[PDB]
């Protein structure tokens, strides 16, 4: 009977955070470039005309 | 029914004690009625031999006074 | 458990019918006598410490040997263990009373009881007459239509221990 | 199990609290342990309900 | 009944019972021939009881008569008054009683699991017990029907 | 009082009021003015209770009034007589409430213990409760006398 | 918990007096007030399903956000203990209506709940407008006597949680 | 997710992922491709999808929208679909996911406490979820069919 | 438990010898009808309330006094048992069907469950009835193949009650 | 908790979204990521050990007071559960790595660690110290994007200890 | 196995596994053949493992085999050679299980102990299970070298 | 548990005697031997990790197949437990003689160990074997005369085991 507070009153969500997307993380960066180098060779693909 | 009188050895597998464990691998106990399914099923899961289960207190059957 | 209600229940349940006549003859019976079975269990509770006192001290006055050393209630502890027994059938036999029905004597006295006594070395014949001297001390005590319902409960425990 | 289901700790423990406080209190006392995580206190929390 | 749950309570904490649980055995003790009469006058009438129920019962939801309904087809429908009439003869129980632990244990406890495994709606079955409330506290008097419809709120609050 | 106590057995199972329960405040509540009434007798003559109790004590105890004894002198058997008192007004309290409980926290909880601080006898307790048990039943009517009864039954089963 | 019989009692025993006319007057009222408290907490009991139903249909109309994408009430998870936090609402104002007093919300329900709702980020302005809604439901379902008294307990847990 | 399961078994048995385990992750990050394409099939087709679903699911139970049915009414119908859309995307959440875990997060857990406190019936969304797996599958080939079915039968499974 | 690979482990441990041909044949055997049984157990999975719903309405079906009063299965408690001890049956089978081996019966099943059902009065023979309607219902969805396999583990468990 | 495709998932579940095209877009360069975060998992997993050995050895031969009498990773205890405390580090963010989300470092990591620390009086300083030391170590070993991908996790680890 | 994990992961949950869990024993099975592949080969290696690990061991570590060594002798090198055999023996097991697991329950388990009773010192355990797994890799190519040395890493640490 | 003391205040007491010389007499003797059992208990604690070395060696020497695959002794796990048993066996038979009564070997060690070793399959005769390896092994460091008052409890705990 010292306190009758609730010690956990619940976890704080940790679902969403406020900016830091991480799509600016270098190996994003650079998955992102090579993204861009498979669309190229899907587009070479395609017949010349 | 109310009542199980439960049998069972419990082996260890994941380690091997420092305490004796003679107390808790062969033993026999009380166990009421609606707590049996769940203590059945974590004895199996400890992988233990459920030797003989009894009835003590109620009369098999009843419907009323379970 | 049990009492003379549920008992009828039970029995019209499991034959799945509706109460007939004598259902409800047994459930007025019940319901007749139903005061003076509260009357007696205020009656044992008020006097339930005298009662244990003086069946006790008839016990152990009829076998001293019991108490003195050497007896299966000779130590503080062994003592104890012998007038908390009577306590237990005192109020178990009240239950069993006020319920009107026996069920809960088997269920929560007499299973296993007589193994218990006979492992422990506790001499049957003499947890009987203590019942008999709790038995005769209840009697006197509540009166005669309650003395014999209390009789009832109370021969049901000697039947079961011995 | 039958002292942490009788009505003398229900009295203690399980009354004077809110069940967010019970969830801790009982996990204090059988468990040995606070509440761990939120997947606990909603498993306690929908037990209680 | 009343005495097995004043029995139980005493003995969980190892006393007599108190002077409240000896009042309440009086009160239902006393209060025993009026519930016993309620419970004859539901006993007597119970075919005339299951038919009327059953009929508002279709009268109020038509799908479980309609294509596609749980009740739909005839000995269904059979099906359906007959756990009309076990529900009823619980309520007599539980009217002598003085307590709802009869329906509770006979007809309460796995209800969901087993009308879930049915396919039986749930929802159907509370029109259904309310419909039996209606028409069973139709034949009785307001004091005895007081009591009767507390048995069958309590059945339809468990049902659904 | 009934009240709480049905509240906190509901609230156990998180459920609402069965109809036992409800039938059961019901009855309390319809007797509210006998209890009431019942209260007004002990406590109007709470004086003259006092003082013919502490007389019957004292005469079938006349060790605890004998020097050597726990209440020999002036002052000790005030407080003799103020604990018999403090006892009457709780019955008085478990009358209203319908239930042992404000004598159960307020006198019951911890007493062996006060009393062996205290060097008090618990059979003079118990002679005492007799006592003023007596003498209060001589004063109500049978019905009433009764259920006060048993509550000085609870008392004395306490200190017993 | 405390109700108003036990809350005269402990006013009273603080005091260390017999219980004056005052006193008997306050046990009078809610003796009178006692068979109205049993017939809307009946009520209540019989139509709960039904009145968390109701209200939590009005509460997500009148803020529909609540439960679309993006709303605190939007999951079958959370839309679950939107329901459940409702029924806790429900059930323990019909035990404070029964009991008279509002220590019960004081020690099971309104303690800390802030704290949770804030970490949780639930809106407390929606959980009051979803208390207010339980209100307006229960109060048109027990009647024109019983919505004032359980009026007062729906408002206590309101302000309590603001 | 496949990471998300991956990460949370060793997590449980404070280790790191064993070979085995990352070589479920790498041949899930390989067929994560694959699963795109299904997603986004499925995202660009979902009006039609709803569509047929809706239709199959009403003629396989006309009771629903037959009077006294959940959804009958035009309001509660698009209420209807507007709940197959939403577990239309779940499914695609969980394709390319590599696990029901979003759908179980989103659309599982406490849906029966929701859908009876909607008063839907289940096994209406059960026979919906078969309708959409039949007309999604219809909408892929062999293999991406048996894979998004595999995920719908969870659906069924988990409302059932 | 063991599955098959597991199993083949510990008998040719037990010996103390390594994997000879005929050990790698039983493990290539297994590894060949893996990809059968992860359909079947999806399958399964899926169905598995539709497989208990009609499982047991055959059985009740052919056994109509179950269900009628006096019989095991005649309460809401007792039939709601009774199906969740087929629920169990049904994905203990497939479980065992997955790994091939009959052991997590042994170990998690039939563990007990024997002198369970014999002190409880739940009767074999009509328990060994629902095993094959699960056994029926389940090999029509399952086809050919899988269906002869979760028959092995169905009769298993029906031979264990028996 | 959250991986990358969960990250996705979550914020077009919130506006109720089917994927778009730069929803498939950040799932692509998750994917094509993949398997560089598998080969430095297992890199990093094969060589815990090594990693901790070296970053507690840099970390002591720094602050040598630490593990002098009196300091706090002075006993065998307080040693073990130093490097304890340095493999939960070194698991987490490698978890966090394969995830490519920094959630679980909030949720399993950071959470009450500052308050553990100032209530056990172990200094955070010489934590992120140890950090540091255990990311230099790390990134000698997955080469240099995997050592650029870990800083991030072991940089989120030091700045939510200090 | 994966499958017995799989198995008692989805019974402690007391549910039938996720399609997740499905596609994950699918990859299994499919990764089996290599599996086989690999531990015929370390079986079919026998003696020249055994002989060759021996040898690097008796070289590095002299000691062993040197008066009051716990080697010393031909049956006690041979109780050595022994040992080997046992442990690469638990390595084929665990390459076809996928997992250290049938490693854990035959050698791991109680291994200080029994070793602390023998007097074998745990270093030349470790020194025993690298050369082992120095040869076993070399003997394999490049691609088995990885899942081979990965238990032999889980064996070593096990003695460490 | 009760040693040589408390059994002859246990025989006095039952009978409700002081002692008499007879008493005295025993309990003189037990003083006589006390400095022999503490010497040989001494011993033994000093040389335990020893005494079952040679225990086991001897033991598997002359049962080898015990611990080749397919006995009882085969595994890590399964011998170590051996060796466990065997060193509980030697630390109780110390405690016996130290307390030179073997009340202690039936209360802790011999108690439900039938039913332990023929359920789990452990081979009795192997055990008792041991039984004796162990006492010729301590009997050679304890002294000639302490050998044969270690040898009754060791006698003691295979005619248990027996
Ligand atoms: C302090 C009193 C006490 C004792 C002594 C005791 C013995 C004991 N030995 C056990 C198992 C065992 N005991 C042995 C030993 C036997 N195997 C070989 O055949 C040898 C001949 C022989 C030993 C000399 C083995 C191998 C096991 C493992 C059995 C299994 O695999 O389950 C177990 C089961 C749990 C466990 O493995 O830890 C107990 C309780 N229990 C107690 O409460
Ligand atoms: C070895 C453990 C042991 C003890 C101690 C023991 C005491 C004991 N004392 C008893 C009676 C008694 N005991 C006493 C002693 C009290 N008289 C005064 O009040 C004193 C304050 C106090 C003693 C200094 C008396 C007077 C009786 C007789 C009461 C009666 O029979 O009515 C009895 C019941 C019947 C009998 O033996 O005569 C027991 C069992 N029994 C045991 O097995
Ligand atoms: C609720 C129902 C219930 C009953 C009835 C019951 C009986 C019971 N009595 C016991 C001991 C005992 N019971 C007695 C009483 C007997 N011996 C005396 O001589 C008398 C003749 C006779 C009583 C009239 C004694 C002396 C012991 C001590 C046994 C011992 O320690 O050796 C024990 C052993 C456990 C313990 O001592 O704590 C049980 C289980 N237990 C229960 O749970
Ligand atoms: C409402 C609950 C409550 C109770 C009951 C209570 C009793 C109580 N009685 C006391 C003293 C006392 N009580 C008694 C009464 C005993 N003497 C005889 O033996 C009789 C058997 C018996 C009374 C019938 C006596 C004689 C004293 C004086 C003791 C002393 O001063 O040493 C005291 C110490 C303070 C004082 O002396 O006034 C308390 C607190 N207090 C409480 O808060
Ligand atoms: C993403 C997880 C999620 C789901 C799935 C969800 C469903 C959901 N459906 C609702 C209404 C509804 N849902 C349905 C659908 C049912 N009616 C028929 O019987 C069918 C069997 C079945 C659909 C196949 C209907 C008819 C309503 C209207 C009910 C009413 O207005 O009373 C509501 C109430 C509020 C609203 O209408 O927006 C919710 C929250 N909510 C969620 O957060
Ligand atoms: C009896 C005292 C008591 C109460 C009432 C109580 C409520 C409570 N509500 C919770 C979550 C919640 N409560 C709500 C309900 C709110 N969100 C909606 O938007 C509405 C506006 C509003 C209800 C009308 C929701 C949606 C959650 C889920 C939060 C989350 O997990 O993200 C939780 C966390 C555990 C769980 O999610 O199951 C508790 C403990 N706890 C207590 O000890
Ligand atoms: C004493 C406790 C108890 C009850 C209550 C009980 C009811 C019960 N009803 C059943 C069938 C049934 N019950 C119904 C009734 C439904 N039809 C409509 O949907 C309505 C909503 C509703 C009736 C109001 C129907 C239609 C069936 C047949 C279902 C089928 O064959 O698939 C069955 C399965 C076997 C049989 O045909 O009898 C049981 C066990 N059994 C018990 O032991
Ligand atoms: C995981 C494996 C496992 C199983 C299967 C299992 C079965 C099991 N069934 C039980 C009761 C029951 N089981 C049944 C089922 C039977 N009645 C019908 O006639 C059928 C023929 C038959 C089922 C097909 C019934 C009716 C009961 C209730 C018995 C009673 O209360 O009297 C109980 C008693 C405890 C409780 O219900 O909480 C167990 C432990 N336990 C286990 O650990
Ligand atoms: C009070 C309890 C306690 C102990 C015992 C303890 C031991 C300890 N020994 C250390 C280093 C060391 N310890 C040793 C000792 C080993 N060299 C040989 O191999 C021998 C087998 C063996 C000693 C007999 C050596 C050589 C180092 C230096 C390691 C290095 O320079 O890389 C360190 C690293 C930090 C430092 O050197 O200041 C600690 C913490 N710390 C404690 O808080
Ligand atoms: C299948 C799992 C398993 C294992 C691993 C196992 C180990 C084991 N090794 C043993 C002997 C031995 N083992 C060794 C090996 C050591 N000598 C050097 O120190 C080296 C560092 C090292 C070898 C690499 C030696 C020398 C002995 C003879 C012990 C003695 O006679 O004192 C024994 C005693 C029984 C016998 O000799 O047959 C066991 C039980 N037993 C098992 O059931």
């Amino acid at each position: 009977k010292q306190s009758a507070e609730v010690v956990v009153p619940s976890f704080k969500p940790v679902t969403s955070p406020r900016g830091m997307d991480m799509s600016q993380t270098p190996l994003m960066l650079q998955a992102m470039g090579d993204i861009a180098e498979a669309e190229q060779e899907v587009a070479l693909q395609k017949p010349l005309f | 029914t109310r009542l199980f009188k439960v049998t069972a050895l419990i082996p260890s597998y994941k380690k091997v004690r420092g305490g004796r464990e003679l107390q808790n691998t062969y033993f026999t106990k009380l166990v009421e009625y609606d707590r049996w399914f769940a203590e059945q099923q974590r004895i199996q899961k400890q992988g233990g031999k459920i030797l003989s289960v009894k009835m003590v207190a109620g009369k098999p059957g009843l419907n009323t006074g379970v | 458990m049990q009492d003379a209600i549920t008992s009828v229940i039970n029995t019209y349940d499991v034959q799945g019918k509706y109460f007939d006549t004598s259902a409800f003859d047994k459930l007025k019976a019940y319901y007749a006598t139903g005061e003076l079975r509260v009357r007696a269990a205020g009656t044992i509770s008020a006097n339930a410490a005298t009662i244990i006192k003086e069946a006790s001290a008839k016990l152990f006055s009829n076998q001293p040997d019991l108490v003195r050393p050497g007896g299966n209630a000779y130590t503080t502890r062994r003592y104890a263990a012998c007038v908390r027994d009577m306590d237990y059938f005192l109020r178990y036999a009240t239950y069993a009373m006020l319920a009107g029905d026996t069920s809960i004597l088997d269920e929560r006295v007499l299973n296993g009881l007589k193994e218990t006594y006979n492992s422990l070395g506790v001499p049957i014949s003499s947890t009987v007459q203590g019942i008999q001297a709790m038995k005769e001390v209840t009697g006197s005590l509540v009166g005669s239509g309650a003395a014999k319902e209390m009789g009832v409960y109370f021969d049901y425990l000697s039947s079961g221990l011995s | 199990q039958a002292l942490a289901s009788s009505d003398l700790y229900r009295k203690q423990f399980f009354e004077p609290y809110p069940p967010t406080k019970n969830v801790e209190l009982s996990l204090k006392h059988l468990l040995g342990r606070a509440t761990k995580d939120q997947a606990e206190l909603r498993k306690y929390n929908q037990i209680i309900a | 009944s009343v005495v097995t749950k004043a029995i139980v309570s005493a003995d969980a904490e190892a006393r007599y019972l108190s002077p409240g649980e000896l009042d309440r055995i009086r009160g239902f003790v006393s209060s025993g021939e009026r519930r016993l009469r309620v419970a004859q006058t539901l006993t007597e009438s119970r075919e005339r009881i299951i038919k009327q129920a059953g009929d508002q019962l279709f009268q109020k939801r038509p799908d479980l008569v309609s294509p596609g309904g749980n009740a739909y087809g005839a000995e269904r429908t059979a099906s359906c008054l007959r756990d009309l009439d076990y529900y009823l003869r619980l309520v007599t129980f539980g009217i002598v009683a003085g307590d709802v632990t009869p329906i509770e244990e006979i007809g309460v406890i796995g209800v969901k699991e087993m009308y879930r495994n049915l396919e039986v709606p749930l929802p159907g079955m509370v029109e259904a017990v309310k419909a039996m409330k209606s028409v069973a506290t139709g034949l009785l008097s307001g004091d005895d029907s007081a009591e009767v419809g507390y048995y069958f709120d309590y059945l339809a609050g468990a049902l659904a």
